[PDB]
């Protein structure tokens, strides 16, 4: 049995202004695997929303999703979760609080891959956002000014770089309807260190 | 109307009323902690404020009510008000991590990581008046 | 605590140096007294060549070794499966890792090279990207080219392959160029090495920082 | 010298002998089998060859001496010598892939994956003559 508690996304945190963050336990026999929620501090919290879903390769996933207060989650609240269930022998403990560090902007590149033999129809567009700090950043897709679903994109896991930054990947195939429709793609960046307003982006455009 | 009653263990000065505590305590646990003593965060707006501050300060070092969203990039107190009077150590505001301020045993404003745990914070309140 | 991994080895050790390697890396947590012992055995019951034992104790505290055993390239590609026991005293269960050729449908890699233009402060350095997009299976060896010869693994940055919309997997590579570098000659290569890329696993495509 | 002579458990055909085995083996394991047994995977260069292995071949699948290096893309057999025969089922080399060979109980020859556990296996090796 294993805990992850992750973060809240730089989207969800600085533009939306309404921060989630999720606990996740990947168990499954008496499945009563209780999430107990508490803070730093002990003040109390949001209600959390539980969704449990059992994996086709026979492993129960169970996600507690807890709100958290945007001036809270900035100003460095620390976020504990206790995991708890019958067979285990003793209980698991995650904590996030905000990444208090170094800043820096993130570097935003959009790119365009010219025509494959037998792929007329489709094209996929790249972009390169880079040298930034800390690691949690939010990668967006553009069209027709508003936002493409993120089933839609793939972004890559952020990896250090040979200084101090940070780089991410993102990969968003575009069919023909598409470019023909309005031919210029946006590529949007939400980071906390990002000016001005956390948006940082670059537009690309498919044979301009 | 005069505006100098303030309540138990905490001190007097002009129309506001001042605590200092004592414990290991964050930049946001020190906020938490004076909005349950009724009060907030300390605000200075004039060097007469400020002076009274240092003869009862800790000369370890004390959180004040300055802090930015992020967002904004530029230092808003606690209250909702913009910096007009100034009290920066030599250098400061750094722009290091290009935070949330803290002040010296000596007055002075030095930025400082949010997780720092210091045994001092400063609350702050407005006086209750007096029948004329 | 202990955890083990077995690889499989890369494409270009594989197919163009034609001398394979499976390396065993197990972390070890807490480090204690005695040895690991890593046992090497193939399915077949075939004895195995020599393998080179690397353990160095980390930062944090824990000791890592790596056990590469050299693999037959006529019998890795055939389908033969490699066996690892590891057995530490402080260890109630023998951890058991095997690795085999994956045995699949093939589809021959599309790479794309790109340069990204010059950004304020950063005059002298440059970054050289590229994406290796819809092949299978998974394992790719991607590798970058100036003036002919190959440049050190350390200097650049390749993502673990992530499965595309379609059947398909992906790969990006992040180089930094120095100004010296594009001086001398205005074109790198991004080698692309895959088990179905034809003619002879070599698919390539070349960039310039500002032609 | 007549070459007629053969080991035990094997059977004679022109200047080849042939061992027929039976158990649960992989392509790379059968080939390792066949090296074990002092020969090498059965390897087909004339229909008359053919024709005396479906006789005694099995009649659920067996594995042969055909095979891909993949960084060649056409099939060699395991001896070294190149493809000049060929008995292939209908639609037969597939490209579902783009892999090895296994003859069928009627002869024909079909491609299939390495890793597929089948029966049996055909091992070939040059036959000893007499004075
Ligand atoms: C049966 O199949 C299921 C899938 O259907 C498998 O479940 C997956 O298991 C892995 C590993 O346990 C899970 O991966 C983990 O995901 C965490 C969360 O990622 C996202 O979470 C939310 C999305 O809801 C986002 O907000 C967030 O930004 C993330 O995008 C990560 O936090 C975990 O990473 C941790 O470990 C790594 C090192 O390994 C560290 O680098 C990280 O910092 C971090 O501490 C981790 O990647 C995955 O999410 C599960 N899938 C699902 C759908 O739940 C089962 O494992 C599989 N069973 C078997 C036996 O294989
Ligand atoms: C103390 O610090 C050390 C680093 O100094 C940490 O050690 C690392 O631990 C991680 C996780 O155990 C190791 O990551 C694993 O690497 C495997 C191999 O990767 C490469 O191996 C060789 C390189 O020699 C290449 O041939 C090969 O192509 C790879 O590039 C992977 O196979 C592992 O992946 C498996 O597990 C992950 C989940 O962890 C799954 O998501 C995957 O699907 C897969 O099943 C894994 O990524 C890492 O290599 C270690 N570093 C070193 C230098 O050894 C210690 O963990 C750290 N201690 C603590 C307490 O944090």
């Amino acid at each position: 049995v294993s805990a992850y508690l992750s973060r809240p996304s730089p989207f969800d945190l600085f533009i939306r202004k309404s921060p989630t963050i999720t606990c996740l336990v990947v168990d499954p026999s008496k499945g009563t695997v209780q999430l107990t929620w508490s803070r730093a501090s002990g003040k109390p919290v949001q209600h959390s929303t539980r969704k449990e879903e059992k994996q086709r390769n026979g492993t129960l996933t169970v996600t507690s999703t807890l709100p958290v207060g945007t001036r809270d989650w900035i100003e460095g609240e620390t976020y504990q979760c206790r995991v708890t269930h019958p067979h285990l022998p003793r209980a698991l403990m995650r904590s996030t609080t905000k990444t208090s560090g170094p800043r820096a902007a993130p570097e935003v590149y959009a790119f365009a891959t010219p025509e494959w033999p037998g792929s007329r129809d489709k094209r996929t567009l790249a972009c390169l956002i880079q040298n930034f700090m800390p690691e949690d950043i939010s990668v967006q897709w553009l069209h027709n000014e508003v936002q493409l679903p993120d089933a839609r994109h793939s972004t890559t896991q952020p990896r250090k770089t040979k200084g101090s930054g940070f780089f991410v990947f993102s990969r968003l195939e575009v069919t023909r309807a598409e470019w023909e429709q309005k031919d210029e793609f946006i590529c949007r960046a939400v980071h906390e260190a990002a000016s001005p307003s956390q948006t940082v982006q670059r537009a690309v455009s498919v044979n301009p | 109307f005069v505006c100098n009653t303030c309540p138990e263990k905490w001190i007097n000065f002009q129309r506001k009323c001042y605590y200092f505590g004592k414990g290991t305590k964050q930049w946001v646990h020190a906020r938490y902690a004076c909005d349950d003593m009724e009060g907030q965060l300390v605000s200075i707006h004039s060097p007469e404020e400020q002076d009274f501050l240092t003869k009862h300060a800790s000369h370890t070092g004390s959180w004040i009510g300055l802090r930015n969203l992020d967002l904004k990039g530029e230092f808003i107190w606690v209250d909702g008000s913009h910096v007009d009077y100034s009290n920066w150590a030599p250098g400061e505001p750094t722009s290091r991590s290009q935070d949330c301020v803290m002040m010296r045993g000596s007055g002075r404003w030095n930025d400082a990581f949010c997780d720092r745990k210091l045994g001092a914070w400063v609350c702050d309140r407005l006086a209750t008046c007096t029948p004329p």
